[PDB]
């Protein structure tokens, strides 16, 4: 009964694949040879940010482009002004295990989390004075690995527990809870219209997930290691996903193809952290041989190199308009490329 | 530190 | 315009002087990571004052001890975030050798994992083997040739604990470049204290004389 | 009732519909190509629009 | 005197040689540790001796071409005084940055503890700052009492001396006698008694700690040490044992010139010295491990 159950699903693996085979007929590089290459790219840093003195592990950008977090070991969630280079805010974390932070579509909280398993919210507002702890979501038994804001009210939060949850903050409870993952989720990524989002997890495979219902709507197998970054095209209608094998995988939701890859035979080491520009051309994906490669997301081609890190770089995050990049690092450097 | 070299010379009082 | 410019300056300036001082604040204290078992043993003896994290000071050294026992995913996802601890505090059950896949051999397992582990080439591993009570009155009863066959000494506490402390130390293939402490967990008082204390006094040691070049 | 669950799960991945691999890169190129203008990091833009100077 | 060109020659070659690896090496060090390493405090006490052994180096070629005919000074009276209080000012801060040095690696050795929960880097900065005011108190008899005189053949020698302030012949021989015993006998102790004891007192101890620890697992820390302060003996004793033997016979080499050997004898200890301090960076910074990986990566 058990094994003869078991034995059906395999059998309608390959149906999926069969169906994916039968759907597969030109590959993305077949079709986009036909178009002049961007060429090559030279990003400059215009500024580093100089306030960490620990290995920072994550960072998310603004709507606005103007402000930025950043997630560092030391304890602290420094709120920086990106134009300006100024620190707005210094918030203390009661655990200074800290490996993701989120900040709000709208600039009001602003998100955390890692091995205490506990989502601190933090409200940037504060106008009866510092920033404090706003609320605390614990209902994780695993690591917090990636958390994003739907909006002022809703959460969804990556954990090592295997499942993602998407939290609601007014009631702080987990309003609903995503399972079918094999191994422990690394990252999640947010459609722009919040309604549909991605998670890659450790059993190197992507899972498509859906806010409302709280079920897996699709899973993309086709990573032959772990994967530790995801993100959405800018259209919503494709992502990336970021590995340790060295390769960088765009799936595209409609199809359930694996469209291209992006890897080169000098690169060996995983990529932690990978992004889109504003068109979606440039796939800026970090590295672990401590700089940062960006790619053509048509033509797999290294269009440029960010090597202006002296440790790892971890985190990676590009402005709503697209106008600059911050690569985040352990070198407790924050630095905006262009 | 700086060692005088032809300090000596009866230059000190040398006007 | 300038007004506010000005404003922001003081602000990140204030948060700055702020970021230095909770820096130097936090880079006096001790981390240690704990892995393994009596694990629990060795935090509530000397709990002076997700992940548990307990801080203790002894004689004027300020301890951050972090377990990460309560924590069922994949270790090397966040066994990189310790990197930079002063020493790893690994317990060892003693009288686990006979306990159940061998208990004893997954400890050597676990222990090979972080001392060939790319985040610990320099950070050195206070070895504790825990319950040695226990041990001693288990020795006699159950050989230790169930959990290891190349032994060919007798079935005493005196030496049976030496050759299992020295099969853990000659675990460690990164010679030459850390000390693995190692010692027996005792119910006397500051004991197992003074031994955290020693070790990581002879480690501060260690990474003060690699910044100044000695070694 | 795990693996009763995960063939629930896996049998409506196949239901849903799959549209031509060609038709979604062609579909996705097509966006690039569309919003390349407003895209500063594929075009370096001067000092004066650029607030990073 | 047939062996007296070669007494003549070998200083300035020293020098020149002590210049470029100077220059060199502080260049490289305060690059590498003041923008591309971790401000913490013993790279900061790096980067001070880097410092003033690069202020110091620059200054070189100026003795050099002065030493070349003689001492004779061609620039003028700002310059020389420049010169002069640059060399004196990089050269006691150069000893006393040494010896702090060896004070604060006896007590990370000694007490890890006081180490651990008393040594920040804006406390290091503090106690930085008093090395750099000792020298500048001790170079205050180069700010006044130095200056230029010319000799009625026209060249320029610009030291020590006391037309305005003796007032009269006798008084003038009088108190230049008494401010050359005492920067003689400052230079003696503070310059050399007090750094050699402290280095001899602190390597010692860091020695002694790590022998009876049993943490010698390779003979390298104990070569350093040993070079190190064989190194700083060798090179400052005879110099400063050289300037001490001309401080107390100074009355007598005035009065009837009987000693003679000082003043051919102190230009190969002073180079000596200043060869000293162009190495000082090779000794104390190119001896890390994380500094020589700094310094390839950033190649």
């Amino acid at each position: 009964e058990l094994d003869q159950l078991r034995q059906e699903a395999e059998q309608l693996k390959n149906q999926i694949r069969d169906a994916r085979k039968a759907c597969a007929d030109a590959t993305l590089s077949q079709i986009t040879n036909n178009i002049d290459p961007v060429g090559r790219i030279q990003m400059r840093t215009r500024r580093t940010l100089r306030g960490h003195l620990a290995k920072i592990y994550a960072m998310h950008w603004g709507t606005d482009s103007r402000l930025l977090v950043s997630a560092s070991q030391d304890g602290k969630l420094i709120i920086w002004d990106s134009y300006t280079t100024n620190k707005v805010h210094a918030i203390p974390l009661r655990s200074s295990w800290v490996m993701t932070c989120a900040y709000a579509p709208s600039g009001n909280y602003v998100a955390c989390g890692g091995l205490d398993n506990i989502c601190s919210i933090y409200n940037l507002k504060t106008r009866e004075g510092n920033v404090r702890v706003s609320r605390e979501l614990a209902g994780h038994t695993g690591y917090l690995s990636c958390c994003r804001f739907l909006d002022d009210n809703q959460i969804v939060t990556s954990s090592g527990d295997t499942t993602c949850a998407l939290w609601d903050i007014e009631t702080g409870q987990q309003t609903t809870t995503f399972t079918g993952h094999t191994g422990d989720v690394m990252s999640l990524s947010l459609a722009p219209d919040t309604r549909l989002f991605v998670s890659g997890a450790c059993d190197a495979s992507a899972k498509l997930w859906d806010v409302r219902e709280g079920m897996c709507r699709q899973t993309f197998t086709g990573h032959e290691s772990d994967i530790n970054a995801i993100c959405f095209f800018p259209n919503g209608n494709a992502f990336a996903t970021g590995s340790d094998d060295a390769t960088c995988r765009l799936f595209d939701l409609r199809a359930d193809q694996e469209l291209m890859t992006y890897s080169h035979d000098n690169i060996i080491c995983g990529i932690t952290s990978v992004s889109f520009s504003k068109s979606g051309r440039l796939l800026l994906a970090g590295y672990d041989d401590f700089n940062c490669n960006v790619w053509d997301a048509l033509k797999a081609d290294r269009a440029g190199v960010l090597a202006g890190h002296d440790n790892r770089v971890s985190c990676l995050g590009v402005t709503d308009d697209g106008m600059a990049v911050a690569t985040g690092s352990w070198d407790s450097f924050l630095k905006i490329w262009n | 530190m700086a060692p005088r070299g032809f300090s000596c010379l009866l230059l000190l009082t040398s006007e | 315009v300038s007004a506010e410019d000005k404003a922001a300056a003081e602000r990140s300036k204030m948060i700055d002087k702020n970021l230095r001082e909770d820096g130097e604040k936090a880079a006096r204290e001790v981390k240690l990571l704990l892995l393994g078992s009596g694990k629990n043993t060795i935090v509530k003896q000397m709990k002076i004052i997700g992940i548990v994290e307990t801080h203790f000071t002894f004689k004027d050294l300020h301890f951050k001890m972090f377990d990460v026992g309560a924590q069922r995913s994949e270790r090397k996802k966040w066994i990189h975030c310790f990197e930079g601890v002063t020493a790893i505090i690994f317990c060892v059950a003693l009288s686990a050798y006979d306990l159940v896949m061998n208990r004893m051999h997954a400890s050597m397992k676990l222990f090979d994992s972080i001392c060939n582990n790319k985040w610990f080439t320099d950070t050195s591993i206070i070895l504790f083997l825990n319950k040695k009570d226990l041990f001693e009155e288990k020795i006699t009863h159950s050989p230790l040739t169930i959990c290891f066959p190349e032994y060919t000494g007798a079935n005493k506490y005196d030496e049976a604990a030496s050759y299992i402390q020295s099969k853990f130390e000659d675990l460690n293939k990164r010679k030459d470049t850390k000390e693995i402490y190692t010692h027996f967990t005792c119910s006397t008082d500051t004991k197992n204290v003074q031994f955290v204390f020693d070790a990581v006094t002879d480690v501060i040691i260690k990474n003060n004389l690699k910044d100044c070049g000695l070694f | 009732a795990q693996a009763r669950k995960l063939v629930e799960q896996l049998k409506m991945e196949a239901n849903i519909d799959r549209i031509k691999v060609s038709k979604a890169a062609a579909d996705l190129m097509a966006y690039c190509e569309a919003h390349a203008k407003e895209d500063p990091l594929l075009t370096p833009v001067p000092a004066s629009e650029n607030p990073f100077r | 005197s047939a062996g007296y060109t070669v007494l003549r020659i070998l200083p300035l070659v020293v020098l020149g040689v002590t210049f470029v690896l100077g220059v060199l090496g502080n260049g490289l060090v305060i690059w590498v540790a003041g923008f591309r390493m971790t401000r913490t405090v013993t790279t900061i006490c790096y980067l001070n001796l880097a410092l003033a052994d690069f202020s110091f180096t620059a200054t070189l070629p100026f003795l050099i071409v002065s030493m070349a005919m003689g001492e004779k000074w061609p620039f003028g009276w700002f310059l020389c005084k420049l010169i002069h209080i640059v060399v004196d000012i990089n050269l006691f801060g150069s000893v006393f940055l040494i010896g702090f040095i060896a004070l604060d690696r006896c007590i990370c050795v000694l007490h890890p503890v006081w180490a651990q929960n008393h040594r920040t880097v804006s406390l290091a900065m503090k106690v930085i700052v008093g090395p750099w005011i000792l020298a500048l108190v001790l170079t205050l008899p180069v700010f006044l009492f130095l200056t230029t005189v010319t000799i009625p053949n026209g060249d320029t020698y610009c030291t020590f001396n006391f037309a305005s302030w003796g007032g009269t012949p006798e008084e003038r021989l009088k108190v230049a006698i008494t401010m050359l015993t005492a920067r003689g006998i400052i230079r003696f102790v503070i310059g050399f008694l007090l750094p050699m004891s402290i280095v001899a007192i602190c390597y010692g101890l860091i020695a002694a700690k790590i022998h009876k620890k049993g943490m010698i697992k390779s003979s390298r820390p104990l070569r350093v040490l040993t070079a190190v302060v064989a190194s700083f003996f060798i090179c400052w004793f005879p110099f400063q044992l050289v300037a001490l033997l001309g401080t107390v016979w100074l009355k007598e080499m005035l009065f009837y010139g009987k000693y003679k050997i000082i003043d051919i004898l102190v230009n190969p200890t002073s180079s000596l010295a200043f060869f000293n301090s162009c190495l000082n960076p090779m000794l104390y910074v190119f001896v890390g491990q994380d500094f020589r990986e700094r310094l390839i990566h950033s190649l």
